[PDB]
RNA sequence: AAACUCCAUAUAUAUAAUUUUAAUUAUAUAUAAUUUUAUAUUAUUUAUUAAUAUAAAGAAAGGAAUUAAGACAAUCAUAAUGAUCCUUAUAAUAUGGGUAAUAGACGUGCUAUAAUAAAAUGAUAAUAAAAUUAUAUAAAAUAUAUUUAAUUAUAUUUAAUUAAUAAUAUAAAACAUUUUAAUUUUUAAUAUAUUUUUUUAUUAUAUAUUAAUAUGAAUUAUAAUCUGAAAUUCGAUUAUAUGAAA
């Protein structure tokens, strides 16, 4: 459980863009916080993509083996949540602050 | 032994565990028809039972399957707290009120 | 391929049982099973010896969904109401034929191994049943013998009879010499061309060589009633026939395989129930007087009333359809004269020791260590379980992540 | 189970007997059934109300 | 004048009380004890094969922290497991409230000693 | 492969399965029939078995109406339907459903597979 | 389908007159069962406007009269 | 349920006064029948009306009489009824086994008559 | 309008000789909340304040119905009134047919396209609610399909109950065990093991194949059954065989 809780917090990203649509023109990609029930959708469906991709028939020895990957540091998912942080990093003059 | 031959006679008008012989009949248009109906037929029944000559069906054994069915259609609360775990001393003593013992003298 | 050499390919059940996670569990020195000096180790959890775990591993004592591979070697609580009774009752009793029954996961199956457990140590010849489905479902082949009249199960039958020489000690199995000439069909490969048949002569040979004999798959059924009988006729070594999971014997009457008419086969038509049953019923008796026949039921079995009826808890009900009450199994039981033994389930102090083994083996979670005080951990884990209950105290300490 | 079936249809012949039922033991459809089946015309008959109302 | 008389242990030194939930009734009788429980004459782990379940009905124990501490002997009808095992855990704790009446304001905190009044509703 | 009257088996496949799969006219039932008549216990796959055996299979499924056979006695009585002009030979012959079927929608498997000379 | 226990549907039709002068019957008992008597005869059966004539022949019995007198003209679009 | 609760309570009154020991009004279970009606619109909007009725249901249970007086209980009764209330009467005889003096069909009288007819007997001749 | 009122929920009293038993219930009456209080913080119209959090008390958390106008729609095959037209026919009855036709198109459903999911089995019988039964609900048993039996379907017979009583009716999923094509991730033969319902080694275990299997169940052949006077157009069910699209 600590080892899982470990791997969520480390793998969700903290913040993402989202796009708005305001105004006529086009919209606008602001980067927004995320909340802790947030982040752990977004690290446990990369988690089950990432489990998906093994060659047990049970899907709990899928999701097994694809956890006991991650509490030891190798993860796919990891790309993932750099690439989400970069495009934030960037459009980090956008954010509104009131 | 008649008393066994009656039950196997019976079959599914009898009930082993409350020992009940019940039938009914509205045959009949008239109700005091269908009681003498009734009781014709438990003469019949009582002098074949009582007739235990030829055969006694003593070898057969009780069949209650229809009773069985029954039962499984009603829900049976069949447990009750354990002896063992009743606690008398735990329970609540009477107090002296010297009004009620002074009100009655 | 998809599956490479150490790819956990398996279900869930399969991989926990094959997958050797115990590997990485910590070498903890724990007391040795030992009957003679039981008072040294009643109330305490023990491993088995060197010895025991090796004739336990080829007898299949060990069984899948039994949390083995949390702990470096199997491991059992030596107890007082259920270890210490039942081979008390085993060592003192005079017919010596029990079945182990008790509620699903209460412990049938470890009680069985430590009956095995025993009986290593105690210089006896171990004949275990561990899976009677095997000769019941029909996936393994089947030939009728003419001069046993009784179907015969060759693939089952070499299985069973490595295991009896395996899982037994050689020097016991020489001991007995045979009392009976025996000619079989030659299947060794290195000589099966030049000798048609291999010759055992009595007082010569033992029952070490009888159950090293490769024959042809028609002949190995007269070979399984010679092994029997040679044990059964020798008064030197005890012999100690076990059949755990033997509910599914008892609730499949038929098995699945069909005559030539399309009918299925009454278990008892088949040389293994017979042999089984005629072990039970007194038909085979053995001479040795410390010969014993422990049964033990299990809960992944359906039940009925064959079983109640047999054991005298309930009164036979003549109306039964025969799927639901079988009265030959009945008839062979209470002629045996088996006697039924309870496991019962588990005290708070029992459950206590358990969970004290379990903290030093390091698998319980964090939740239950720190900030739970241990008189908490034990009332909590034993309401948890169904007061006492093994199986449920292990899947609540380990698999509840709620 | 064990009860013979003779035994069984001996009880079931007289007890049919004695309870004015009828034992047809071959199964053969006698049509029994339409003549036990109850008389509906009367409830039929009066589905639009007592023609013998007062105008 | 008021409708309340002070609950009192019984007889046997027992504390009956009735919980609800959805479909499910559940009349319980706690006593001082070991912590040995029994489900319509059942064993626990018989009676309800969740775990999830035997946990909320131990909730209310384990929050005075006397589940080593009584007998329960829990009697439930209708509705499904999930419904019985939540109205024996209502149960217990308006039954535990005789014992000592002082912890009432930590059963309250819990949530344990409010009837949960969800039930199916018609579409509408 | 195991091949018996032609059809090829690969070798794990169960032999009661793999017969009332590959012919026609042999279903489940009638498979568990002639495995029980050879001597085949339930579950034995394709591999295992001997070319005695399967000889003993294509002699037991020569003695049956399978195959073309099995299918001229369909092409026939179908044939039968329209000889005599009856309403659902018609429907055959119409590429049409000849059960009862709406054909207001639907009806597209009988638009396909509906014919006097049906496979 | 009828069960077979029950026996044919059978009609009142005149077919005394038909074995004996040959001619043909008109009738609009459409489910009518054909009898292996009616083998050979001529019948004259409504489809709900017209009267079809057909001879039935040996592989006509057991079915019944209305078979052969189809009620629907084929369709057809004005493609 | 007010006639119903009203009529109950005159019942134990007369009863009473009759001697004979009563029991109730117990309440029994409350049938409830339910019809819907579609409106017009059925354009799944305020569409479907619900209609109910329920029945109420009382038991009144009398001990330790004799036949006569349980007779006239229900004669009194009877007489002095309350507007849309019914009443079902299960009265229970003990008797003994042996009594003295004790206590076909339409369909069957027309087959036989057919059978006898000319346009069945003239088949069943043998 | 809202209040009010009813329902639900909690509680109290009454009723039941606790075998019509579910008293863990039934249904009459009454009570309860449109909750209450202290404290800190932030705002305020700063006071006898809101938003907040904290503490305390409490079972308390959800619904229902509800005015009159105004503007507009529907034939109502869901009721009328008049006018208008038919009056040997545009009225009435019977037999049969049609409303079920089939190129294309559209709406709404059902079953599927496999492994976080399908199939078997689970008898001292895991666990419901709401309804129905005098124009009836149909138990158990026996017989046949059909095999030891069970299961499923029908027949034979018609127990109890016109009902808090008996019947429809042992809820199902759940849970456990077993099995499961694609998948050489399998199976088998030997040897091997301190993984034995299993491991390892060596041999064979087919190719085909972007693909339809032990998925799927359309279509169709034959036989039998159910309701009815009658199942042809044009009904339902079962068995054997067929096994499409996806
Ligand atoms: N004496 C014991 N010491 C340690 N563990 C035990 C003991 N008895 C039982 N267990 C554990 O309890 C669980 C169930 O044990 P076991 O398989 O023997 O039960 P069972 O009653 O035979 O099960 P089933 O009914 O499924 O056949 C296992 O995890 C086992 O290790
Ligand atoms: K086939
Ligand atoms: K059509
Ligand atoms: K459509
Ligand atoms: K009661
Ligand atoms: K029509
Ligand atoms: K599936
Ligand atoms: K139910
Ligand atoms: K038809
Ligand atoms: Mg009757
Ligand atoms: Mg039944
Ligand atoms: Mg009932
Ligand atoms: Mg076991
Ligand atoms: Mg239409
Ligand atoms: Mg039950
Ligand atoms: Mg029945
Ligand atoms: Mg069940
Ligand atoms: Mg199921
Ligand atoms: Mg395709
Ligand atoms: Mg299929």
């Amino acid at each position: 459980i600590q080892a899982l809780e470990k791997s969520l917090d480390e793998l969700a990203p903290l913040m993402m863009t989202k796009t708005f649509n305001t105004g006529v023109a086009k919209a606008s990609v602001i980067p927004v916080p995320l909340n802790k029930r947030q982040r752990n959708r977004i690290a446990w469906n990369w988690i089950v993509q990432s489990a998906n991709q093994r060659v047990s028939s049970d899907f709990a020895v899928r999701l097994g083996e694809e956890l006991t990957a991650i509490a030891k540091g190798t993860s796919s998912a990891f790309e993932k949540r750099d690439q989400i942080h970069k495009t934030a990093i960037a459009h980090r003059a956008y954010i509104q602050l009131k | 032994k008649s008393l066994h031959k009656f039950r196997i006679l019976a079959r599914s008008r009898y009930d082993h565990t409350t020992d009940i012989f019940k039938m009914s009949s509205d045959k009949f248009e008239h109700a005091s028809q269908n009681a003498r109906y009734l009781h014709d037929i438990l003469q019949r029944l009582l002098a074949e039972s009582k007739d235990l000559t030829e055969d006694d069906f003593s070898d057969v054994p009780l069949d209650t399957r229809h009773t069985i069915a029954k039962s499984l259609r009603k829900k049976k609360r069949d447990y009750e707290f354990p002896e063992h775990w009743k606690r008398p001393e735990d329970a609540p003593k009477k107090k002296f009120d010297i009004v009620d013992q002074l009100l009655s003298t | 391929k998809r599956v490479t050499p150490g790819s956990l390919y398996k279900n869930w059940t399969n991989t926990t049982h094959t997958a050797q996670l115990q590997q990485t569990a910590v070498p903890l020195a724990l007391p040795i099973f030992n009957f003679d000096d039981i008072s040294k180790t009643l109330n305490k959890v023990v491993s088995y010896s060197n010895k025991q775990y090796k004739s336990l591993h080829h007898l299949g004592s060990f069984k899948k969904s039994q949390f083995n591979e949390l702990f470096q070697k199997p491991v059992c609580l030596v107890r007082e109401d259920a270890t210490n009774s039942f081979l008390k009752k085993l060592v003192s009793h005079p017919v010596k034929k029990f079945i182990i029954t008790g509620e699903p996961g209460v412990g049938k199956t470890v009680l069985l191994s430590q009956a095995h457990a025993y009986a290593v140590d105690s210089k006896q010849i171990i004949i275990n049943i561990s899976y009677p489905e095997l000769f019941l479902n029909g996936r393994n082949d089947f030939s009728y013998d003419d001069d046993l009249k009784l179907f015969i199960q060759p693939m089952y039958l070499k299985k069973l009879i490595r295991k009896i020489l395996k899982a037994n000690d050689p020097a016991l199995l020489k001991s007995i010499e045979l009392s009976k000439d025996y000619k079989f069909s030659n299947a060794n490969p290195k000589n099966a061309s030049v000798k048609p048949f291999v010759t055992l002569n009595k007082t010569k040979n033992t029952v070490l060589d009888l159950l090293s004999v490769m024959t042809h798959p028609h002949n190995r059924g007269k070979l399984m009633k010679a092994i029997i009988d040679e044990l059964s006729v020798q008064s030197k070594v005890p012999i100690m026939f076990t059949v755990d999971n033997f509910s599914k014997v008892l609730t499949t009457a038929y098995s699945a395989y069909r005559n030539t008419e399309n009918k299925q086969i009454y278990s008892l038509d088949l040389q293994m129930g017979k042999l089984m049953m005629d072990i039970i019923s007194g038909e085979t008796k053995f001479a040795n007087g410390e010969s014993s026949t422990i049964l033990a039921i299990s809960g992944v079995d359906r039940t009925n009333k064959t079983l109640p009826v047999a054991l005298g808890k309930i009164p036979v009900d003549p109306y039964v359809t025969r799927y639901h009450y079988e009265p030959k199994f009945v008839e062979l039981l209470q002629k045996g004269n088996v006697t039924e033994f309870e496991v019962p389930k588990l005290n708070k102090q029992e459950v206590n020791e358990l969970i004290d083994y379990y903290k030093q083996s390091n698998v319980l979670l964090d939740k239950d260590i720190t900030g739970k005080k241990w008189e908490n951990l034990i009332d909590e884990k034993y309401f948890l379980s169904g007061n006492g209950n093994p199986r449920e105290l292990l899947k609540s300490l380990v698999l509840s992540h709620r | 189970m064990n009860v013979p079936k003779a035994r069984l249809l001996k009880v079931a012949e007289l007890s049919a007997k004695i309870f004015d039922q009828n034992f047809n033991p071959s199964g053969i459809r006698t049509g029994s059934k339409i003549l036990n089946e109850r008389l509906k015309g009367p409830s039929v008959a009066s589905y639009y109300g007592n023609p013998d109302i007062l105008k | 004048s008021n409708n309340i008389k002070i609950k009192t242990l019984d007889e046997f030194g027992r504390s009956i009380a009735v919980g609800k939930r959805k479909s499910s009734t559940a009349k319980v009788f706690v006593v001082r004890g070991t912590g040995e429980i029994l489900v319509n004459g059942r064993q626990l782990n018989d009676y309800f094969l969740k775990m999830k379940d035997r946990e909320s009905i131990m909730y209310p124990l384990q929050v005075i922290e006397s589940v080593g501490k009584y007998n329960i002997f829990a009697t439930t009808s209708g509705g499904g497991p999930t419904g019985q095992a939540e109205s024996i855990m209502h149960a217990i704790a308006k039954a535990l409230v005789v014992f000592n009446p002082l912890l009432k304001s930590r059963l309250h905190k819990a949530g344990v000693l409010t009837r949960d009044y969800r039930h199916v509703e018609r579409k509408k | 492969v195991v091949h018996i009257l032609g059809k090829g088996f690969k070798g794990k496949e169960v032999i009661k399965i793999a017969l009332a799969s590959k012919f026609y006219g042999i279903g489940k039932t009638t498979a568990e029939k002639i495995c029980s008549k050879l001597g085949l216990y339930p579950w034995m796959r394709m591999h295992q078995l001997s070319e005695p055996q399967i000889m003993s299979i294509a002699s037991e499924l020569s003695t049956m109406t399978i195959e073309g056979d099995a299918r001229a006695i369909v092409k026939d009585n179908i044939a039968l339907k329209r000889k005599i002009g009856s309403y659902s030979g018609m429907r055959h012959t119409l590429h049409l459903p000849v059960r009862g079927q709406h054909t207001r929608n639907n009806a597209k498997t009988a638009r396909k597979l509906n014919k006097i000379d049906r496979r | 389908s009828r069960s077979v226990w029950k026996g044919p549907n059978i009609v009142p039709l005149p077919i005394r007159e038909a074995m004996t002068k040959g001619t043909p019957i008109r009738t609009n008992a459409r489910a009518a069962t054909i009898l292996p008597q009616f083998v050979g005869l001529k019948f004259q059966i409504h489809n709900g406007k017209e009267y079809v004539p057909i001879e039935i022949s040996e592989d006509m019995v057991g079915h019944k009269l209305g078979e052969f007198a189809p009620t629907r003209k084929r369709f057809s679009y004005t493609q | 349920n007010e006639n119903l609760d009203f009529y109950s309570d005159f019942i134990l009154r007369t009863g009473y006064y009759l001697g004979i020991p009563l029991t109730g009004p117990k309440p029994l279970p409350t049938r409830r029948e339910r019809w819907t009606v579609i409106k017009s619109p059925f354009v799944h909007a305020k569409s479907k009306e619900n209609f109910e009725r329920h029945t109420h249901k009382r038991l009144i249970r009398a001990w330790d009489t004799n036949p006569e007086v349980l007779q006239m209980l229900i004669a009194y009764i009877t007489k002095h009824s309350m507007a849309g209330v019914g009443m079902k009467c299960n009265f229970f005889q003990r008797s003994e086994i042996s009594l003295d003096l004790g206590s076909t069909s339409a369909v069957g009288q027309k087959v036989l008559e057919l059978l006898d007819s000319p346009d069945f007997k003239k088949h069943l001749e043998k």
